[PDB]
Order: structure tokens, then C-alpha cells, then sequence
């Protein structure tokens, strides 16, 4: 996955 | 890379022991509430891919076997392992039915140099459990 | 060669030396929370993402009851203790 | 509420 | 209210009961990893993806030399405990 | 929102204490390889926009004051607060060229009831320190 | 290495 401010 | 690698046939097994009743010569109360969490619980980790199973009120030698042979086993084509502990506590320790036992005791069957299988995979432990007596009054 | 203490997570429902509040009959708060959190971004958010979101409900949503003053509006916070060596997703 |  | 133990967050360079490393050359092994990971993601990455990477880095790059056969090849893992309640990003 | 607040005047004061001298009374030696790391921090939490102080070769009674009062400043206009200890440790506690002083007490000085002003606000310690004495042997 |  991606982490997403 | 950076993640986990969940590439296995089986996520992994999940432990649940639920403690409600105990024996009288330990002083400690009926955990009225608990019977929800354990089916919450059982659910939950079971829709992530859990084979999950819950065993009641254990006994200190109970929950040390459970944990030690459940280490034992082959974890092979497991992702991961999981264990969850719902009871009565204090700092660093956990209660059976008919006493008190070192958390560290449960946990360090999963050492890697214990537990070759579940090397370089995650082992996870979630304790709902008193750690002592003090009381958080808040803020505003 | 890795360390031999490598990989684990503890989530605990509470910070050392504290209590851990229950209701009796909705269960215990971090268990109403971890499993809120869970069936709702269980598949979607990483491990830490996670247990963070439920540090934050038990936290907010929650306050002791009781007809007894010393037990009276207390509150809770979890504590998450990470070994871990990369970021875990369950899923994929 | 009780305690654990 | 809000919880007095809340929004801590501690980064220990080993686990409970454990020695702690240090190269008097190059300095401890946890503070060399947790700069090396800083200067690079610093400021694009949460703050347990940083510590998490740390972890990771202290366990697989680093092991003990000594003259003493008690106390060489021997290896550590950082220990991280949070009681956030949110993300936290140090850039924006 | 998911994410700390971090549109402050500044983002926080970085606290380092650098200990590397101890009385001999402690049985404690001196930290070489520890001033390399305070320069490394320090170069680094300034660079991440940190108000960096240096304190070095503190008594017990030195880090519990100069905690105390970073506590009793005023936070208001900032978005965390970070403390780094570079010392000798054993479980649960951390070494001064005094002595022993209890890792609780340090950080207990900023719970949200005694000091208002970095309530909501993320409060990080970084801790360079010994817990015991256990080796880990590895495997693989 | 040193212990700490």
C-alpha cells in the first residue's frame, strides 16, 4: 500500500 | 522492501484466551463483559484470515502449554501469529484462573532462536488487563 | 543473523502501572475499540495506522461510571510496544 | 464500570 | 477530558532487561540508525515508519566485535512504545 | 483528521542530554563514542526545525529541574516537544554522574495535567541507555 | 563495542 497524508 | 511479506497460503493462527470466573483463593472478580469481547474479537480476527480459537477460563499451566506448543507447531506457510489475552492483572504479569503468571514467560516461546518458523514474521500480542492501580483522572 | 527479540508488538489496553476500565455490559473499552478500528480498516491500514486510531477512541469516547467517587469520570489511554521490523498490512 |  | 499519559512516545535503543551498544568510533548503534534514517525521510514519512526503519536497521546492519568471547557477535532491537493518538509528520 | 496539527509559530524545543563522565561511585565508565552522537542529533533535530539545547555530563538532580521547568515554559506557539538521554541505564531508570533517577518521573513532568500548554500535542523521548544486562545472541 |  502507500500511506497518504 | 519495507513491508511484511503476506505472501502465505494461511495469514496465521490466533490464540484467544478468554478468563472470566476464578478461583476463590485469588481474590479476583467475575469479568462480567468479557464474553462479548471474546466474540468481537473472534469475528474480527477471523474476517483478517485468522484461524482463530478461544479457550476459557485457563489455568496458569494452561495458558504456558497453549503458548508453548502452539510455538511448536509449523508456521511454515503461516503470515504471521497472533495472541490475545482478556483477564485480570497486574504490572508485567497475568492472571489464570488459579493464580498469577509473567506475560514474559507466554511471550518468549516465539523468540526467534525458539520458534524458527515465525522467523522474520510478525508475532503479535494483544492484552486487555489491569497493569497496576493507578487511576488517569483526565483533563480537559 | 537477526535479533532473537525481533518482530513482536504488544498492544496493551493500558500504560504501565495503570488500571484498564471495562463495562460490564458492553466490554471492555480497548476491545470495543480495537475491534471498531478493525472491521472497519482492518484490510486497508497498516498495523501502527491502526492501534494509533484506537489509542485516539479510547481516549475520546471513553469515561468511567460509578456511584463511587474515587472511581468517578476516569479516564484511559492504550500502549503500543513495537518490535517490529517493517510496516504490516493483512492483506494481499 | 469495573477494573481489570 | 483528556487522558494525563496521553501523546507520549518513547523511542528506547533496546528492550526491557537488554544491553544497549555503542561503538566509541562511530557511537551507539540506535543513534546512528535514527540519524541515517532522519537525513533521509525525515520529512516525508510518519513517525513510526521512521522508528520502524530504525528498528529494522539496528537489527540487520549492526553486530558486536569484542576481544572477550562473552560479548562479541552479539545483537539488538529497539523497543517502540506510543501512546499517540495521531499521525505525526514533522514537514508541512 | 487523522494527523497532529502541525501549524505552530515553530515546530518545538529539542532537549539533548549528553552524559558521558560519571563519579567513580557509580561504578559507572565514561561513554565514548557519546559527544559523536549529541553533535549527530543535534546536527539532525535542527535540521528538522528543532530548538535544540545541549546539556552535558548532568547530575540527577539537574535533568529533573531542567525537565521541570522546560515543563513550566510556555508551549502555546509550538507544535511538539522532544527530550533525547544519551546515558549509562538499567531497567527503568537512567544514570546521572550522580546516580539512579527513575525514567517516570523525567517524563512525567509533561502529562497533560502538568503542563497545559502541549496538551494534544506529541511529546517524544529518544532513549540512548542501557536496561539490563541480557545479551541477544541472534540466529540465522 | 561498549555496553551502556
Amino acid at each position: 500500500q502507500g500511506h497518504g497524508e | 522492501t519495507y513491508q511484511y511479506n503476506m505472501n502465505f497460503e494461511k495469514l496465521g493462527k490466533c490464540i484467544i484466551i478468554n478468563n472470566k470466573n476464578f478461583d476463590k483463593v485469588t481474590g479476583m472478580g467475575v469479568r462480567n463483559g468479557t464474553d462479548k469481547d471474546a466474540e468481537a474479537l473472534f469475528k474480527c480476527f477471523r474476517s483478517l484470515g485468522f484461524d482463530v480459537i478461544v479457550y476459557n477460563d485457563c489455568s496458569c499451566a494452561k495458558m504456558q502449554d497453549l503458548l508453548k506448543k502452539a510455538s511448536e507447531e509449523d508456521h511454515t506457510n503461516a503470515a504471521c501469529f497472533a495472541c490475545i489475552l482478556l483477564s485480570h492483572g497486574e504490572e508485567n504479569v497475568i492472571y489464570g484462573k488459579d493464580g498469577v503468571t509473567p506475560i514474559k514467560d507466554l511471550t518468549a516461546h516465539f523468540r526467534g532462536d525458539r520458534c524458527k518458523t515465525l522467523l522474520e514474521k510478525p508475532k503479535l500480542f494483544f492484552i486487555q488487563a489491569c497493569r497496576g492501580t493507578e487511576l488517569d483522572d483526565g483533563i480537559q | 543473523k537477526i535479533p532473537v527479540e525481533a518482530d513482536f508488538l504488544f498492544a496493551y489496553s493500558t500504560v504501565p502501572g495503570y488500571y484498564s476500565w471495562r463495562s460490564p455490559g458492553r466490554g471492555s473499552w480497548f476491545v470495543q475499540a480495537l475491534c471498531s478500528i478493525l472491521e472497519e480498516h482492518g484490510k486497508d491500514l497498516e498495523i501502527m495506522q491502526i492501534l494509533t486510531r484506537v489509542n485516539d477512541r479510547v481516549a475520546r469516547h471513553f469515561e468511567s461510571q460509578s456511584d463511587d467517587p474515587h472511581f468517578h469520570e476516569k479516564k484511559q489511554i492504550p500502549c503500543v510496544v513495537s518490535m517490529l521490523t517493517k510496516e504490516l498490512y493483512f492483506s494481499q | 464500570d469495573m477494573q481489570x
